[PDB]
């Protein structure tokens, strides 16, 4: 109901800024990489299948996960400790009926203890102040999604899955905001099915341009066409479902001509 | 860490927790805390804190509740709050005899819709106002609260948790069943308390959902596809449901003059869409003379 939409929008402008990661972080990380990330990330990706958690949730989760990193170093072995309480706060904070903790605890293949993810928990509470409201390239996708002309959900579940893709490398996509990476999912996406671009609404809403978005879109672009091959596959296989009418399986355009 | 803290008295009981009134030692500002157990063991920081806290920090506004420090511990989690004096159910009450002056329900109505706008204009549902939840200082101000059941929506929204708002105060597109639901169940709500400052009695009070939709139409009309296009594809839509005339609505609140009406109208339209947005009530030919009087405690 737009007597909100740009009320809202800007809000979330402004707040992605302040909920942003610190861009750098994993130089100062002394044991964990770019591919351990990926590696739980794409793990978290699973769990959110398996217990039919919404998208949104996953994102959070992420951003929790990359804010918390951005100020306490972390061994290995307990950066899955980490994400397990980070997806169990996005699902506190976004979920109708999140699963319950008992379930966390199972499918860390019982790495951890309950008393040990429920002390995370508390952990990243005080790490992040308890700011959890914060925005996502979900959100920013959806709004978007609006101004299509008329609405075509091949495209929408594309832009999905590109932009779900984006959480599982921190290098480049950590030093990109939401709003900008969602702006390069929903054309590249659109571009793919329909062959139109980021429309003039969005310019005017967004004030982003094909232009100011080409940076991002080289690195989505990219990114769309080694998914195959990439090391981690979670979500190429989730986007196969009829759920998402297998966008997975559409073909990366060889060229975008900006 | 609550050392300097000093209970005066229980306030009360939340969406949980147990509220006292306490003083600073130090600065002597007389806050409310807000008193959660947690334990380990069960299922750590429950969601409706984690909601609270999290949204209440972004919403920083004169007639929304200000949420002044978070303590934790191991085992305790402590919220604190501002001080108010009361609510305004118990205000309502006190206010027995000779009724709530005009100009007080204007001040009132006219600083609820600014808090509402500011938490929908921060993409917040607070999803539960009612008037024990509507607090009240001894200088004029008014101001939402408890924000337990509040939470965070996205654009266009999704379905989000059905078991929402207490029944009275309860908007008939959740009574319905309908799969979404948006800023305008907050209007209602604020509609059906506006009426309650008037009348001094409650606007709807069902003891069931099927009560609930019937002492809406009874007052509104039986809706349609012609006053609410959709109505009768809603889940909860029943083709029996007995069709009431709508009743004029000086009948529905008497004391209320013309631009009352109206008002009053709009924040209860059936169809959400055509409801009226707190940002819009506050232009209201209603407001066009509102002050600020003191109430009297
Ligand atoms: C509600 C009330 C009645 C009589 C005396 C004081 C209060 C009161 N409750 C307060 C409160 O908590 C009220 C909240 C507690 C849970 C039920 C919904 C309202 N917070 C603050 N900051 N001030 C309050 N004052």
């Amino acid at each position: 109901v737009p007597d909100y939409h740009e009320d809202i929008h800007t809000y979330l402008r402004e707040m992605e800024v302040k909920c942003k990661p610190k861009v750098g972080y994993m130089k100062k990380q002394p044991d964990i990489t770019n591919s351990m990330r990926a590696i739980l990330v794409d793990w978290l990706v699973e769990v959110g299948e398996e217990y039919k958690l919404q998208n949104e949730t996953l994102h959070l989760a992420v951003n929790y996960i990359d804010r918390f990193l951005s100020s306490m170093s972390v061994l290995r072995g307990k950066l899955q400790l980490v994400g397990t309480a980070a997806m169990l706060l996005a699902s506190k904070f976004e979920e109708i009926y999140p699963p319950e903790v008992a379930e966390f605890v199972y499918i860390t293949d019982d790495t951890y203890t309950k008393k040990q993810v429920l002390r995370m928990e508390h952990l990243v509470l005080k790490v992040l102040t308890f700011d959890l409201a914060a925005p996502t390239v979900n959100q920013f996708l959806t709004q978007y999604f609006l101004h299509q002309q008329p609405a075509n959900c091949k495209v929408e579940s594309l832009a999905m899955f590109l932009g779900e893709l984006s959480l599982i490398d921190a290098d480049p996509y950590l030093k990109y905001l939401p709003s900008v990476i969602a702006g390069a999912a929903f054309h590249l996406a659109l571009y793919t099915v329909t062959g139109q671009s980021w429309p003039e609404s969005l310019i005017r809403k967004t004030g982003y341009t094909l232009e100011s978005l080409k940076p991002c879109l080289m690195d989505l672009h990219q990114t769309y066409l080694k998914a195959p091959q990439h090391a981690q596959q979670s979500i190429r296989e989730k986007y196969k479902n009829s759920k998402y009418h297998g966008v997975s399986l559409l073909n990366p355009p060889e060229t975008l001509n900006l | 860490s609550m050392e300097n803290f000093q209970k005066v008295e229980k306030i009360g009981e939340g969406t949980y927790g147990v509220v006292y009134k306490a003083r600073n030692k130090l600065t002597g500002e007389v806050v409310a805390l807000k008193k959660i157990r947690l334990d380990t063991e069960t299922e750590g920081v429950p969601s409706t804190a984690i909601r609270e806290i999290s949204l209440l920090k972004e919403l920083n506004h004169p007639n929304i509740v200000k949420l002044l420090d978070v303590i934790h511990t191991e085992n305790k989690l402590y919220l604190v709050f501002e001080f108010l004096h009361q609510d305004l159910k118990k205000f309502m009450d006190a206010s027995a005899l000779t009724g709530i002056p005009l100009p007080l329900i204007k001040s009132y109505l006219f600083q609820l819709l600014q808090g509402l706008a500011f938490c929908h204009s921060h993409r917040v549902l607070h999803r539960d106002l009612k008037p024990q939840n509507l607090l009240i200082n001894t200088e004029g101000a008014i101001k939402l609260a408890d924000f337990g059941l509040a939470r965070a929506f996205g654009v266009p929204v999704r379905t989000y948790t059905h078991e929402v708002v207490t029944l009275w105060y309860r908007a008939p597109e959740i009574l319905l069943g309908c799969k979404y639901y948006s800023t305008a169940v907050d209007i209602w709500s604020l509609g059906c308390i506006f009426a309650e400052m008037v009348t001094r009695r409650a606007l709807f009070p069902g003891d069931s959902e099927i009560d609930q939709l019937f002492r809406i139409f009874r007052t509104l009309g039986t809706p349609d596809e012609v006053v609410w296009p959709g109505v009768t594809s809603m889940p909860d839509y029943k083709p029996s449901f007995p069709k009431w005339a709508r009743q004029d609505f000086s009948k529905v609140v008497p004391p209320l003059d013309e631009d009352g009406r109206s008002l009053l109208s709009q924040m209860l339209h059936y169809d959400p869409n055509k409801r009226i947005s707190a940002k819009a009530a506050l232009a209201h030919p209603f407001f066009q003379d509102v002050t600020k009087p003191v109430p009297h405690l």
